[PDB]
RNA sequence: AAAUAUUAUGAACAAUUUAAAAAUUAAUCUGUUUAACUAAAAUGUUAUAUAUAAUAAUCU
């Protein structure tokens, strides 16, 4: 399992995740649509017709469960593991890219340039 | 110490005049030279048979008056100095006599090389085909080669400076007792000896 | 260029794949 | 469930540092012995670093870990390619063990010389210091390969004519003792 | 870049194949060796549990098989199954009729294949022959040898 | 000489005009088509397909402020092992997950350490027997195996390791 | 030397972690066999099972070998799965 | 610390990990023969070899097509999971000689007859088992009939 | 061109890799009835990890580390008893291995108890495997001869023989391996394809089990002094190998 | 080698794979204005008695 | 006069599409001709290391055996030592002393 | 490595060579076709127009 996500979270496994239960059911096992390879050298007189029905198992995923084990809040810009956790405050805040020194800086609209995000963990 | 069957092909020889080469020697050296080479030397007068009084002292060739009127007493320090001067003259002769071949790669029929030759490679080939151990610091490229190197394909050359010549007194016989001209020839060899 | 003097030239089909944009 | 092992035993280094401490980062530059040029590791080099030899799907967990298992925990069966890969790993291990045993028996018999490199390497490379004081068609082929690849260049006959048996001696009057002349 | 400067130790990582794979008891003072000597000695897939058998999904080598015809050993072991004249087959050394062309210097070529690289085969079919590569300069041996007598 | 006449005669309906009417023209047409399509599938289709996928992932990353170059190099560094097809699927159907991957790549989070060489325990150097107990290294390996059993998935065997190790005693008959 | 770690006389892009970190740690830690006496006292107890020849019964007599109990052609039924790959065909191993 | 290391001294060799970085067939047949001796057949192959002068000469001759890494004996003992009191000679004596491609025979016909002799020795082992059973049974029957007549 | 096999080489598909079924006892006959006529005159369990543990345990048992094999077997047997229902094939097999490990460690009473429990589970089972029952009562015979019950050990070996002679098919192991020499089409080279051989000790494990049973029975008969029994057992062993 | 239109790739850039003066831009350009009778598009600087 | 119809080989590695020569480790045609000449010359020199061993009449080639036998059967019918027939054909003189001689 | 079948696919000068055309006005030659499917994959044609240069003034 490389990744487990949802509408509210995303666990990026590097390289793989542990503790995920992805159960499926094997519905079919059959040959897919045949691919025909026709090898015919224009010089000689010899033609080869190679059929390739790609065998494949068709499976329907019944259930996906995830129970992770978190170590703690992780700082993105500092890169350290935070010993304290506070959901009311943003761990890494952001600031607008406008210092007034760049004269030829292409200015976007003020509403998009000065826009603060909300607090999702509250 | 040489085996008798090998020593049969040699003979002891006292060199009267300094001779450069693998079968030569400095003036006043007792050397086992091959039969034919020693015959040539004794016919030309550049060598004698090592008698006892000759091993004590021997008249050597005087280049100032072009005669063999320069008597020399064979001493320890004299033999040391003469061996060192002979080494200097010998490395000069080796470097100035022949070419230095560099087999390298060049994409297509271009005029330049892929990887330019540096002083390390020049010293490597010197040691390889001349049996001369130097440090690459003594090598000096031409003005057009100071920037990149011997990147040009064909006949090239550089300077090899030999510092210790005034202490030995090698200023007269050598055309330039400060530096040597190292003729270099680079060839497009795509064979197993390319390596580059 | 990989052309050279002795080597003969050919007309290669222009690469029309979608290229990624360069980055600073 | 899900399995994630980068090691045979499953053990590894601590993935996360202690809280409030600076983490350790891998070397971003390519492992080139010269200090310059400096080049960031490519994705293939990062794969080699993390243990997947070259491309994905080779010599890594993505190939070693079982592809699936039954819902009741029952493991899969042994594929022919799985057995072949196990034999390939065993072949690598046998190569290593036999090479090491050959080195050990050579050292016990005294066939390892005290001088580094071969005679061709010593005659070619000046950075090495000077150390003083059945059938036979295949054998002939090895002999001719040696004759062709031993001496890549010859001393010019103007200095020492090799047809007469004349050879030049090492003239080390301008040599140096420090290796920095060849290193730098 | 295609010139990668990484320790070639990484090209064959031993992180998942330690010495315990060969010697499972090496951490103790035992040296029981357990190797897969080759890929040939693979007995085949085997079910781990009775509850989960292996599927019956045929392969080409397994399915593309004609029906069995009684051979010499079968008919010699049980003469009751010799019921037709088609069972009385000739020696097994007999392959069959010649199904190809032994085109010289090419081998046994297939019928309807390439003919553009065989004129020696035509000169073999037709009694017309050549071969003056030995006669262009020297005389034949029967012309060079004398006769010991009028009768030989 | 085989030309697949009986196989290619069934697909003359997909052609048109003289190739559909006459047999030889249709057979030549279908033979050429199959040969050229085999050639394209063998040596040309993958380039175009992977270029499309690369362009889509590059546009998705440029919508977030990075590019395919930096994104690929940093995915390799972080050891995520996501094929470009999966990156495209995330970019198109899970934008939040793709943005989380981009944030992981852009952050100064230490990538996972390299794999660890298998180490031999100190119990292997213990003189055994020291003069009916197990070898210390073997007991350590049994404990490690029991822990590895109990770590993967919840089971009724229990989280305790000592009572699971002492199971031969449970099966044993007291004399 | 027996006592010093193997990574002492090493002749040798610095400050960062390399792929051989654990190997370098093992090479830097001191050696675990300090004296040839300990070396031989550990090596004499090393036992070979698949070796050709007889083996002593110094310690116990009632303890019989696996080959002595089940012959040489018979093997224990190994659990065959993706994780456990046993040496199939024990007769192919005999040269 | 400023003194020389005391105690006995152990000699430690090296082993090479050689990786082919270029197509060997693009070069002369002699370089291809050297790479074949190094057991490098295609680009991207990796082999493990001893540090003997023969291997050193081969690597020196193909030093423009391969990348070589060095690992001493202790470094290899640490890389794989083997204790320090266990050498490599005993492991080599333990591993069977019937490993895949047991040797390099001078001809594929010799390889074919070597495989044939392996199969023949297997069949002979089974036949000899059966014949030893028959001989022991015959001797037992002889002794039994003798003791019954007597 | 010769093959160095330096890179990873995928195995070849050969008919010897066919999945051979297991010989099952008929539903009517029961091991309990055989013994009586002789006496007359699922939840989730990390099965991959426990299989690793069981493989390590049998490796220890083959190498001679009997106590470690016993504790490994105990752990994996607890796992199997939890993971499988009553009277299951893998359950009875792993407790066969457990009784063998007990006997090798010297706990002969517990080994005999476990092997008798194996026998009663085999009786309770519907169609047990012939290899399983043969190996179970072979371990029974070895445990009996270790305890000192040589006559009972010989009885167990003889009942192995009488089961394998009445319910085992001697030709099913080499049905698809018999016409394989006919695939070889080359005589100068690659001619081992005409002489491919497959030992029955690798493709019929019941055969090897009964062979070891008869070998141990002959040894016990030679120790006791029963020339008639030794001759009988050797005759049956020769007949079995001749049938194969 | 021609790879683009005269707007993007100039006519003398076709011979860029050759060494020498073809890798430099010429001194004279006759493409604009009245077309030459012999259709000479570019002329490099005179190297002695030779002009390309 | 070589095979114009190139031999086809099953491509198991993608580098077989690039390689032109079947066995690249095998010496070229003229090189292996020279190698075979040299090896056969060395084997011939090893065979002639010892002198030309003179051979009796029975171990002779067929075109000399019966001729040499008939040339002296008449004298051999009468048992007396020292009778020699100087036949024209036979083994030639080595020209130097030989241990077998 | 044997026993058998066939063999006509056809170059003139120059340079060098008891060692390498390394003289580019020189080539040293047998082409070319060759691919099971799905994925993976490390490769390269950009231009720099001024430094013995360019832009400028005084005076003999
Ligand atoms: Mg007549
Ligand atoms: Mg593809
Ligand atoms: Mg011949």
């Amino acid at each position: 399992v490389l990744m487990v996500g949802g509408p509210r979270f995303t666990a990026i496994g590097r390289p793989l995740l542990e503790g995920v239960r992805v159960t499926a059911q094997v519905e079919e096992q059959k040959r897919m649509r045949n691919v025909v390879s026709l090898f015919a050298t224009p010089g000689r007189r010899h033609v080869r017709w190679v059929d390739a029905p790609h065998a494949a198992t068709i499976i329907r995923i019944c259930e996906i469960f995830y129970s992770p084990n978190v170590v703690g809040e992780l700082d993105k810009y500092k890169g350290e593991l935070l010993e304290t956790f506070t959901p009311g405050q943003h761990t890494n805040p952001v600031y607008p890219v406008d210092d007034g020194y760049d004269v030829f800086r292409k200015k976007d609209k003020e509403a998009m340039e000065n826009a603060t995000t909300f607090l999702d963990l509250l | 110490e040489m085996a008798p069957e090998l020593q049969l092909e040699y003979m002891p020889v006292l060199f009267t005049r300094t001779i450069l080469g693998p079968q030569g020697g400095f003036a006043g050296e007792e050397r086992l030279v091959k039969l034919e080479v020693a015959r040539k030397y004794m016919e030309a007068g550049h060598a004698v048979t090592p008698t006892e009084e000759l091993r004590r002292g021997l008249w050597c060739y005087n280049p100032d008056t072009d005669k063999y009127d320069c008597f020399i007493e064979r001493n320890e320090e004299f033999l040391d100095f003469a061996a060192r001067k002979r080494q200097w003259l010998d490395v000069y002769w080796r470097v100035n006599t022949g070419y230095l071949l560099f087999g390298r790669q060049s994409w297509g029929q271009g005029f330049l090389i892929n990887c330019p030759l540096r002083k390390r490679d020049v010293a490597q080939k010197l040691w390889e085909q001349y049996k001369v151990r130097i440090d690459p610091r003594l090598i000096e490229f031409r003005e057009k080669d100071r920037r990149t190197g011997i990147q040009e394909l064909g006949h090239n050359w550089c300077w090899l400076y030999l510092p210790g010549a005034e202490e030995l007194g090698i200023n007269r016989e050598v055309y330039d007792n400060k530096r040597v001209k190292v003729r270099i020839h680079v060839r497009k060899m795509n064979s197993m000896f390319a390596l580059y | 260029g990989f052309g050279g003097f002795g080597m003969s030239v050919y007309t290669p089909k222009k690469d029309r794949r979608f290229r990624v944009q360069p980055l600073p | 469930y899900s399995e994630a092992r980068s090691n045979y035993d499953g053990t590894s280094l601590p993935a996360w540092p202690a809280p409030g401490k600076k983490p350790t980062y891998p070397a971003a530059l390519s492992e080139l012995r010269l200090p310059q040029p400096r080049m960031r590791k490519t994705r293939t080099e990062w794969m080699y670093y993390h243990g997947h030899g070259g491309c994905p799907g080779k010599y890594g967990p993505s190939r070693e870990i079982a592809d699936f298992e039954y819902a009741d925990g029952t493991p899969a069966s042994i594929s022919g390619r799985r057995f072949a890969f196990k034999h390939h790993q065993d072949h690598l291990l046998v190569q290593l063990i036999r090479a090491a045993a050959t080195v050990e028996r050579y050292d016990a018999s005294g066939l390892l010389p005290r001088i580094p490199g071969t005679a061709e390497q010593r005659n070619w490379d000046p950075a090495i210091p000077l150390f003083l004081d059945g059938t036979m068609v295949s054998h002939v082929c090895s002999r001719v390969v040696d004759e062709r690849m031993g001496t890549p260049t010859h001393t010019p006959n103007e200095l020492a004519n090799r047809h007469e048996g004349e050879t030049l001696e090492a003239n080390t009057m301008f040599a140096t003792n420090d290796p920095s002349a060849f290193v730098s | 870049r295609y010139r990668l400067f990484h320790p070639r130790r990484e090209a064959i990582p031993m992180h998942m194949c330690p010495a315990k794979t060969i010697f499972p008891l090496i951490n103790s003072n035992n040296l029981l060796v357990k190797t897969r000597n080759s890929w040939e000695d693979f007995t085949g897939r085997k079910e781990f549990d009775e509850d989960h058998p292996l599927p019956v999904v045929g392969s080409r080598l397994n399915g593309r098989t004609t029906q069995h015809k009684w051979n010499h050993w079968d008919q010699y072991l049980n003469p009751q199954i010799t019921q037709s004249i088609k069972d009385l087959t000739p020696t097994p050394e007999y392959v069959g009729m010649r199904c190809g062309h032994n085109m010289i210097k090419m081998g046994w070529m297939k019928i309807g294949g390439s003919w553009k690289y065989s004129r020696g085969y035509n000169d073999r079919r037709r009694v017309f022959a050549r071969g003056q590569w030995q006669e262009r300069k020297m005389t034949p041996r029967f012309m060079l040898a004398p006769r010991v007598s009028a009768g030989g | 000489h085989y030309r697949a006449k009986l196989e290619l005669d069934r697909i003359r309906s997909m052609l048109r005009g003289r190739a559909r009417l006459e047999r030889k023209v249709g057979l030549k047409r279908l033979f050429f088509l199959m040969r050229t399509q085999t050639r394209y599938r063998v040596e040309q289709q993958a380039h175009w397909e992977r270029a499309i996928v690369r362009k889509n992932v590059d546009s998705a990353a440029r919508e977030h402020g990075t590019g395919w170059q930096h994104l690929r190099n940093e995915l390799g560094r972080q050891n995520v092992m996501l094929l470009p097809r999966s990156q495209q699927l995330l970019a198109q159907y899970e934008p939040l997950a793709f943005r989380a991957v981009v944030e992981l790549c852009a952050s100064r989070i230490p990538p996972p350490p390299p794999p660890v060489v298998a180490s031999v325990p100190e119990e292997s150097y213990t003189l055994w027997p020291p003069a009916s107990l197990s070898h210390p290294a073997a007991r350590v390996e049994l404990r490690c195996g029991v822990e590895r059993v109990l770590r993967r998935g919840p089971s009724g065997l229990g989280n305790n390791v000592n009572e699971l190790i002492d199971a031969w005693k449970e099966f044993d008959v007291s004399p | 030397s027996y006592a010093l770690p193997p990574a002492v006389g090493r002749q040798e892009i610095r400050g960062g972690m390399h792929s051989s970190h654990s190997l370098d740690l093992i090479m830097r830690q001191p050696r675990r066999v300090k004296t040839p006496e300990q070396l031989r006292a550990l090596r004499d107890r090393l036992r070979f099972i698949g070796v050709t020849g007889p083996m002593p019964q110094a310690t116990s007599v009632s303890t019989k070998s696996y080959t002595d109990t089940y012959g040489s052609r018979l093997r224990p039924r190994y659990p065959e799965s993706w994780d456990t790959v046993p040496p199939h065909q024990p007769s192919r191993e005999l040269l | 610390a400023a003194a020389i290391a005391p105690g006995p001294y152990r000699r430690v060799g090296n082993i090479f990990i050689v990786h082919c970085d270029d197509h060997p067939f693009k070069h002369s047949w002699e370089v291809n023969r050297m790479l074949r001796e190094l057991r490098l057949e295609f680009k991207g192959q990796t082999t493990i070899v001893p540090d003997i002068p023969q291997v050193r000469k081969r690597i020196w001759r193909v030093r423009h097509i391969v990348k070589v890494d060095v690992l001493d004996l202790d470094e290899a003992k640490a890389l794989i999971g083997v204790p320090e009191h266990i050498s490599f000679t005993d492991l080599a004596s333990q591993l069977p000689p019937s490993f895949g491609r047991v040797k390099a025979v001078p001809s594929p016909v010799i390889r074919s007859k070597m495989n044939f002799m392996k199969l023949r020795r297997m069949r002979l082992r089974d036949v000899l088992h059966r014949d030893a059973l028959e001989l022991r049974l015959l001797e037992l029957k002889r002794s039994a009939m003798k003791n019954x007549e007597q | 061109v010769t093959r160095l096999y330096t890179s990873y080489y995928t195995g070849v598909l050969y008919p010897n890799q066919l999945v051979q079924p297991k010989q099952r006892l008929p539903a009517d006959v029961s091991v309990s009835a055989i013994l009586q006529k002789r006496s007359e005159p699922r939840p989730y369990v990390p099965l991959g990890e426990v299989a690793k543990l069981e493989l390590q345990g049998d490796y220890y048992m083959e190498g001679g580390m009997f106590q470690e094999a016993l504790e490994h077997y105990g752990v994996v047997a607890k796992a199997y008893n939890y993971a499988y229902p009553e009277n299951h094939a893998q359950r009875i097999g792993i407790r066969i291995k457990l009784s063998a490990a007990f006997r090798q460690t010297g706990r002969l009473e517990s080994s005999l108890a476990n092997i008798e429990e194996v026998l009663r589970m085999l009786d309770a089972s519907t169609r047990p495997s012939l290899e399983l029952i043969c190996e179970a009562l072979l371990e029974l015979g070895i445990t009996r001869e270790a305890l000192g019950m040589k006559r009972e050990a010989t009885e167990a070996y003889e009942e192995a023989l009488e089961v394998v002679n009445s319910f085992h098919n001697w030709g099913e192991s080499h049905r698809m391996l018999r016409l394989l020499p006919r695939l070889g089409r080359r005589f100068n080279y690659n001619f081992e394809e005409k002489f491919v051989y497959f030992s029955p000790f690798d493709y019929d494990r019941t055969f090897a089990l009964v062979d070891q049973c008869l070998e141990r029975a002959e040894t016990i008969f030679n120790e006791i002094g029963d020339v008639e029994g030794a001759i009988r057992v050797l005759q049956q062993r020769k007949e079995m190998i001749d049938k194969k | 080698v021609q790879t683009g239109s005269p707007t993007h790739q100039r006519e003398y850039e076709r011979f860029h794979h050759l060494p020498g003066d073809v890798r430099t831009r010429p001194q004279f350009d006759f493409t604009f204005g009245e077309t030459r009778a012999d259709r000479v598009m570019f002329a490099w600087r005179k190297r002695g008695d030779l002009q390309l | 006069a070589f095979r114009r119809l190139v031999k086809r080989h099953k491509i198991t590695n993608n580098q077989m599409l690039l390689m032109r020569r079947r066995e690249p480790y095998k010496p070229t045609m003229k090189d292996r001709q020279e190698i075979a000449d040299r090896a056969k010359l060395e084997e011939f020199e090893r065979k002639n290391a010892d002198g030309l061993m003179f051979v009796p009449e029975k171990a002779l080639p067929p075109w000399q055996k019966s001729l040499a036998h008939n040339a002296k059967a008449l004298g051999s019918r009468i048992n007396f030592r020292g009778f020699r027939v100087r036949v024209a054909d036979g083994q030639d003189e080595p020209g130097f002393p030989t241990p077998f001689r």
